[PDB]
């Protein structure tokens, strides 16, 4: 039954990513005055099926690379992170109940930084190396900030277990005891998934693309779990599954909708922005979330 | 007779104003709303934390009396 759980968790991620591609293309289309893709079949679903299978058909550019085994080794790492990294995230009862999973989340994001660096090395000549090196720097610039904000938001929750989180977010959502901390966290999730307003400007582009959009859905699932969620009734958990999926959908739409309407940042403006604006304020929110529960006489019941 | 296209009877006004209504309120009201909702969340979180402290002490009583 365990491998059946594995198949039911890791088979639908491909359907999730391809239907996310049609969702974001249609959402950008209605942000513009566009319909489409709607000519190809009913409302364009076999059109993402078709361009996925076309890009698998379409013949690769012959390397023209160096260290072919390393060119193998990088996107396999990115996609196996995207596969392994939905395990402790509770849709109502999670796959592996862990003592600690959020440090595991951040460490797997650091492994994604490794995969980006290895693809940038093994790809091509010097300019691709410089561009991917700046991309690795603007990805690594935020595992300081996002892990710091994670530490601050679950200092109000005691343990790393994430089921104590899904319990202790029953009364009010944790968006209310930390709104600026959560907003800076969401900016850092845009930085981890690396979309506009955070710039980018090879193969397999399908697997690079797959790892990125599964990373997006993963970060929005962890956003919905980390900050909110309604009451969990056992012996009817489909209610929590529906409400969880609805709020994760709405926040993914809001994520792409924030992408839809802003210019990209200058690179030195991005570094200047992160350090000299977020990092003293994250420290200040850390120290105030340290000094608060000793003043409310409420340290969390750390089991 | 003549059938050119002149403006027939004159056309009305066309605006060119920078008309920005400045939606929203003052920033002091925004700080008041933010601090108020934040402190509301703090009080509710405090109450729920100490309720679960009571239940956690009861679970400690369970593990104490269950042991010998
Ligand atoms: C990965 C990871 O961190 O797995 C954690 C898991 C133990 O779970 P943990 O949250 O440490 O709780 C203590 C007992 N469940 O750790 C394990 O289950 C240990 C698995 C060891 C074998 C695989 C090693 C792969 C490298």
């Amino acid at each position: 039954m365990f491998m059946i759980n594995v198949l039911t968790l890791i088979i639908p991620i491909l359907l999730a990513v391809a239907f996310l591609t049609l969702v974001e293309r249609k959402v950008l289309g209605y942000m513009q005055f566009r319909k489409g893709p709607n000519v190809v079949g009913p409302y364009g679903l076999l059109q993402p099926i078709a361009d996925a299978i076309k890009l698998f058909i379409k013949e690769p550019l012959r390397p023209a690379t160096s260290s072919i085994s390393m060119f193998i080794l990088a996107p396999i790492l990115a996609l196996t992170l995207a596969l392994t990294m939905w395990i402790p995230l509770p849709m109502p009862y999670p796959l592996i109940n862990m003592n600690l999973g959020v440090l595991f989340m951040l460490a797997m994001s650091s492994l994604a930084v490794y995969s980006i660096l290895w693809s940038g090395w093994a790809s091509n000549s010097k300019y691709a190396l410089i561009g991917a090196l700046r991309a690795v720097a603007q990805t690594i610039s935020y595992e300081v900030t996002l892990a710091i904000i994670l530490l601050s938001v679950l200092l109000m929750n005691g343990s790393f277990t994430l089921s104590t989180l899904i319990i202790t977010q029953e009364q009010v959502w944790l968006i209310f005891p930390a709104w600026p901390l959560a907003m800076m966290w969401f900016i850092s999730t845009l930085a981890e998934t690396n979309r506009a307003p955070f710039d980018l400007t090879a193969g397999p582009f399908a697997l690079f693309f797959m790892a990125e959009y599964a990373n997006i859905i993963m970060m929005n699932i962890f956003t919905t779990t980390l900050f909110l969620g309604a009451f969990h009734n056992p012996y009817m958990p489909e209610l929590y599954t529906i409400n969880f999926t609805i709020k994760s959908l709405l926040l993914s739409i809001t994520f792409l909708w924030i992408r839809a309407s802003y210019p990209r940042f200058r690179y030195d403006q991005l570094m200047h922005l992160l350090w000299k604006n977020f990092l003293p304020l994250t420290l200040a929110l850390c120290m105030w979330h340290v000094s608060l529960p000793i003043l409310l006489s409420s340290i969390p019941p750390q089991t | 007779v003549k059938q050119d296209m002149p403006p027939v009877g004159g056309y009305g006004p066309i605006d060119y104003k920078r008309n920005l209504p400045r939606r929203g309120l003052s920033g002091y009201s925004m700080f008041a709303v933010g601090i108020g909702a934040l402190l509301f969340g703090y009080w509710s979180m405090m109450r729920w934390n100490r309720e679960r402290r009571r239940l956690q002490i009861e679970d400690f009583e369970a593990r104490i009396a269950l042991m010998p």
